[PDB]
DNA sequence: TAACAGCTCTAACAGGAATA
RNA sequence: AUUCCUGUUAGAGCUGUUAAC
DNA sequence: TAACAGCTCTAACAGGAATA
RNA sequence: AUUCCUGUUAGAGCUGUUAAC
């Protein structure tokens, strides 16, 4: 069974669905598994006999591991991962003591070193929204709990080996959620972990298990076999009538790495009637995200604990600008609302199509697709005739900023709408550059008074400087001053962003003047640069950077107008 | 290269250190070329078996003594390794012997510790002509950070009669010893020292 | 009576509570 | 133990499986040899590859 | 240490995983002392250029990963840091960088 | 194993993160950082959050 | 101490647990492919011997 | 999955030297 | 590659917005 | 410093090849 | 000296216990 049919089977019917989690998730829990457990036994019993130092050697290198490993095969002890190893090396640690034991037990997977992740938290609001109810698991340490505890606000009820008949009731009496311990809380003094006593089952909460079989469907992950007991109550479960209603899920990370218990529990099961099949789906922690993430109509309350990522954090404000001062390049856009013109295609139309057309026909206006146009209809009609035009009417962008950070085509049409505005009256030529947009001295002009502040900004020691002309050693590559003019969004600010740059008139050409553009740029330093920056602003506005907002619109004489204004004095902010 | 006539007749004079030395003047023809080969090959004939052992000298350790400040390996060669039946013996021991020294790393202790350097002193005898003579020299086998494993032996030095290291000198080799691992290790401390001695420490010496 | 070995291990288990008379 | 074990089987020279001796011992010997017969080694540390 | 003659024909042959293969061959002789020295520097004449970088390779990362598990700190050296302009600029880099390989900080 | 996008997993930015704790607790005796800064020339998605 | 962890580097500085001079390692249990020795134990703890005495050395 | 928009990055080259 | 990051020429990666399949 | 006892090791030779 | 260390023949060094100088 593949995984995508799981997980639609599973989200199908998910309302009566068991969970069997042992020892699996608690490995991506932040608490030792079985074989880190048995690991640490081996380091405190070595440095015990053998008298060596505990802290000077670790013992997750590989050297150490091998020298402690060798010490323990050199007295006749199992040899590796095998079987009757973590039961035998606990019982030789302690004695049979079974309080000293527990205490041990308890100190390794202890509730300080549990952090949370995305499976448990995932399950338990599953157990707290209430689509699964009984969640079984082999596992002392309370992950579980804890992450039930800190998602819903709720204390859960976990059953133990202490009670052992008291999650049999409350199955009964319909006391749902349920989280049923096979193996018990470290907290008691029975713990059933080593294998002798992992051979029986308590008899009322193997009752409880075959009760909760015929009721709901079960799903197992992070359970690889290896326990006779915790088998055989499968296996009882699964000979009696209608033991699955909703089919038994082995979830496995690995399908090729599956003991061979899980495969044959899988075929008998598939031989007595059930439905039950085992599928690969990663880790557990994938697995829950997924379920998580097919999981319709989520509470907010215990989404914004399930994924703590999803809301935004570090909303940090800034302060005012009271209290030198950087001036930099970014114009402030304050206007909120635009009118635009909109198309109703008889046929579904591409913004590639759209764009081609626009290569094509060339008209004296803007269009994009979302088809928003801003111009004049019969613009529009050249572009469109009538048998694909079914209506022309209005569109209104309140919050123009939020528009563009929503969709890049509003950024873009917004972008081209302000640039054919600040160009709509002026001399200075508009040209592109890639995705970007340059206002470049023409070069016939270059003569114009109100360029003469721009050849005072490049002058030399305050003399006249040149604007336009030829390259010192190009053939007939030929140079302006120019401004890269772009738009920015900033927070819920639009901005206009200016950068003197040297345009080239031969587009493919520009790196043979690069050493020129270098050349012409060394000495280019602050007050140079602001001195630039101050002319441009000059050219494009017409008014000096102080207490001004003048206000400029694209296609005036035309129906579907965009009144843009900006302010005429960059961002600047004094120093705290 | 040839070995130099003279040195056959030297073999006549039963003169160990002329014929070491003649055997030196001999592969000085590859002082020169050092980067063109990797191992030498001295062969020494079954007819010089006469400077071969005799009281007070050893033909294959002056020669090594010698060869060595030079820094060019030898793996000296003699009729026993030609005579002996058992061809595999002999080929794995040459092709280990060639491999390793020239520069290669046939085998490596696995999952060595690199934080324990595991010292080793031992001694031998000069019969002098009034006293005896204690030569005492350290080894190293540690294990740097990189991925291969360093083996270094040095002296332990003026004169000894007995072979206990003394305080002074036994904390020098030790400080030498201890700045020789630090230079592999980038400067950190060896965590264990481990020191096989083939006579027992004295009170001043531990 | 016990093994020193397995006061040892008891002490070192819980160690944060545990007097000491001399 | 252990230490003096494995360190018996790093012997390149020998072509048997192990030795008598840590190979720290035996280089220690071979080198006090090479010393006692020639004086005029005792300023420089010296790689095993060398007396090997 | 003297570089084999056989990576000039593998520089003209244009491969250069066989040249920074070849490079770290060389380093035996010194490999025999690796207790002497701290810092060992490479050279790399300009007639390697045409294996210096080309696309899916480059032999300064090459010889790097080759001898980062060997422990030794090696400094490359090109013919740049000989014909720079000044001489207090690349003094002064080889020499921080020649102290931070041999100890460190 | 293999990565087509600069962006971490869930498992690969745990397993990196881990490992990196683990570092600093061995260079530090086992004492959790309290100040972890994660530089990362591209934007973090939900998961490596 | 030597079996306690986490301590600052300050006070296993201070400490150090000295130094042992006089190793002494306890030998473990005779616990249960054996091995024979050729060492045949003694167990006359004590025994009664003469003395002479000299008039000169 | 196929285009299209933006934001940002690296991958190869080239390249000159600290307000003149 | 003693260094530095300034540009050029390209491609990807993410987001999206449509059309689907 | 001259014997004596034991423990232990190296110095020189010689010497055969791993359950027969 | 491809190696291994089993024997033989000797001597030295450590400890001790005496005799003293
Ligand atoms: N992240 C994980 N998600 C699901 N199952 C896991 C995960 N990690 C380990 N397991 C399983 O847990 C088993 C180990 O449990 P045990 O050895 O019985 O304590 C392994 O055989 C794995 O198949
Ligand atoms: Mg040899």
């Amino acid at each position: 069974l593949t995984d995508n049919e799981f997980y639609q089977h599973y989200l199908q019917n998910s309302q009566h669905m068991m969970w069997f989690l042992g020892a699996g998730t608690s490995r991506s829990a932040g608490l030792p598994t079985a074989s880190d457990i048995i690991w640490d036994l081996k380091h405190r019993y070595y440095c015990l006999h053998e008298n060596q130092d505990y802290q000077k050697h670790d013992i997750n290198n590989h050297a150490i591991k091998s020298k402690i490993q060798s010490y323990m095969d050199s007295k006749g002890f199992p040899l590796q991962w095998s079987p009757e190893e973590y039961s035998f090396y606990f019982e030789l640690v302690f004695r049979d003591d079974y309080e000293a034991q527990r205490k041990y037990l308890l100190e390794a997977l202890a509730s300080r070193k549990v952090s949370l992740n995305i499976g448990h938290r995932v399950l338990a609001a599953l157990l707290e929204m209430n689509q699964t109810k009984v969640v079984f698991t082999t596992n002392f340490d309370d992950v579980i709990e804890t992450a039930f505890s800190d998602i819903s606000g709720k204390h859960l009820s976990v059953y133990h080996l202490e009670g052992s008949y008291a999650a049999l009731s409350a199955l009964n009496t319909e006391a749902f959620p349920i989280y049923a311990k096979i193996h018990g809380d470290f907290r008691y003094q029975k713990i059933k972990n080593l294998t002798p006593d992992l051979q029986t089952n308590d008899r009322e909460i193997h009752k409880c298990f075959l009760a909760a079989a015929i009721r709901f469907g079960l799903v197992v992950s992070g359970y690889s076999g290896r326990d006779e007991n915790v088998m055989t109550m499968l296996r009882a479960a699964i000979d009696q009538n209608n033991a699955f209603p909703h089919g038994l899920y082995w979830t496995v990370p690995s399908i090729s790495k599956s003991e061979p218990a899980v495969q044959d529990l899988i075929t008998y099961a598939q031989g007595k009637g059930v439905r039950a099949y085992l599928v690969e789906t990663g880790t557990f922690d994938e697995m829950l995200s997924k379920i998580w993430r097919q999981v319709k109509d989520k509470p907010a309350a215990i989404d914004a604990k399930v994924r703590t990522a999803r809301v935004c954090p570090v909303s940090i404000p800034l302060p005012g600008p009271g209290k030198p001062a950087l001036r930099t390049n970014a114009l402030p856009v304050v206007t909120q609302s635009i009118r635009c013109g909109v198309v109703t295609l008889a046929s579904p139309i591409t913004f590639s199509e759209l764009k081609e057309r626009i290569s094509q026909k060339s008209p004296k206006a803007l269009l994009t697709y979302t088809v928003l146009f801003l111009g004049g209809e019969p613009e529009i009609r050249k572009i469109f005739s009538n048998d694909e035009i079914n209506s022309i009417g209005q569109y209104y962008i309140d919050e123009i900023a939020q528009s563009v950070a929503a969709s890049t085509f509003l950024k873009s049409f917004v972008e081209e709408a302000i640039l054919t505005a600040l160009l709509r009256e002026k001399p200075i030529l508009h040209r592109v550059r890639h995705r970007t947009h340059y206002a470049v001295i023409p070069n016939a002009s270059a003569k114009d008074d109100r360029f003469l502040d721009l050849r005072k900004a490049v002058g030399f020691k305050g003399d006249l400087g040149y604007i336009t002309g030829n390259v010192t050693n190009a053939k007939e590559l030929s140079w302006a001053e120019a401004v890269s003019i772009r738009l920015e969004e900033r927070g819920g600010k639009l901005w206009i962003m200016l950068k003197p740059e040297i345009w080239i008139k031969p587009l493919d050409r520009r790196e043979e003047a690069t050493d020129f553009i270098r050349s012409r740029r060394r000495y280019r330093f602050n007050q140079c640069s602001y001195q630039i920056l101050d002319a441009w602003i000059k050219i494009l506005f017409g008014s000096i950077g102080g207490g001004g907002t003048v206000n400029i619109s694209c296609f005036p004489d035309a129906e579907f107008k965009a009144e843009f204004e900006i302010g005429t004095r960059t961002a600047f902010s004094l120093g705290v | 290269c040839l070995a130099l006539d003279e040195c056959h007749g030297v073999a006549a004079n039963g003169n160990g250190l002329a014929l070491a030395d003649k055997i030196v003047q001999s592969m000085s023809g590859l002082f020169r070329q050092k980067h063109a080969f990797d191992v030498l090959l001295v062969y020494l004939p079954a007819s010089w078996k006469k400077c071969f052992e005799y009281d007070g000298f050893d033909l294959h350790d002056r020669i090594k003594a010698k060869v060595a400040p030079l820094n060019l390996p030898i793996q000296i060669i003699n009729d026993t390794a030609l005579t002996r039946q058992c061809r595999a013996n002999v080929m794995w021991g040459v092709s280990v012997a060639l491999y390793a020294k020239a520069g290669g790393i046939p085998w490596k202790l696995a999952d060595w510790d690199k934080d324990e350097a595991y010292i080793g002193l031992s001694y031998a005898i000069k019969k002098n002509a009034e006293g005896q003579e204690y030569t005492t020299c350290c080894s190293q086998v540690f294990d740097p950070d990189g991925t291969g494993f360093e083996f270094v032996a040095y002296d332990t030095r003026d004169r000894k009669g007995n072979p206990y290291l003394s305080y002074q000198e036994m904390q020098s080799v030790l400080s030498k010893s201890l700045h020789l691992y630090q230079s592999s290790h980038n400067g950190r401390m060896p965590r264990k020292i481990f020191i096989h001695k083939t006579t027992h420490f004295t009170e001043d010496e531990i | 009576v016990l093994t020193d070995n397995e006061f040892y291990q008891h002490y070192l288990q819980n160690s944060q509570h545990m007097m000491w008379f001399l | 133990c252990s230490s003096i074990l494995a360190l018996t089987k790093v012997d390149w020279n020998n072509n048997t499986l192990y030795k008598k001796l840590p190979v720290t011992l035996v280089y220690s010997q071979v080198f006090a040899d090479v010393v006692k017969q020639t004086p005029e080694i005792v300023n420089e540390i010296y790689d095993y590859r060398f007396f090997m």
